[PDB]
């Protein structure tokens, strides 16, 4: 933009879509409960010996 | 050469059954619990801004 000769002023319209923070979650239909975190359920068992 | 020092396959299966029965005896019920307790149809995918 400087190379082509535009000088001395700039006005930018910040977008609607990107400038904010946000979250995503599951909302249960029966009750307004929000689930935002995840977990791994697993049951390792160690076999050691001869 | 050396002989009769390791189990057969069938005895290995029997010992594994015994171990499974013992471990079940210690822990009769499934301990772990999951935050998501319903099928995918029940939940509603929504997006929010930052909490509060």
């Amino acid at each position: 933009a400087y190379g082509l000769g535009y000088r001395d002023w700039w006005t930018t319209y910040i977008g609607m879509s990107h400038y904010w923070k946000g979250l995503t979650a599951f909302q249960d239909k029966e009750t307004g409960e929000l689930i935002t975190e995840q977990t791994v359920l697993d049951y390792p068992i160690l076999f050691a010996g001869e | 050469g050396i002989g009769q020092i390791h189990f057969n396959v069938e005895t290995s299966r029997k010992v594994c059954l015994d171990l499974a029965k013992s471990v079940l005896r210690l822990v009769p019920v499934y301990p772990l619990v999951s935050p998501v307790k319903k099928q995918h149809d029940d939940y509603w995918f929504v997006g929010r801004l930052g909490l509060d």
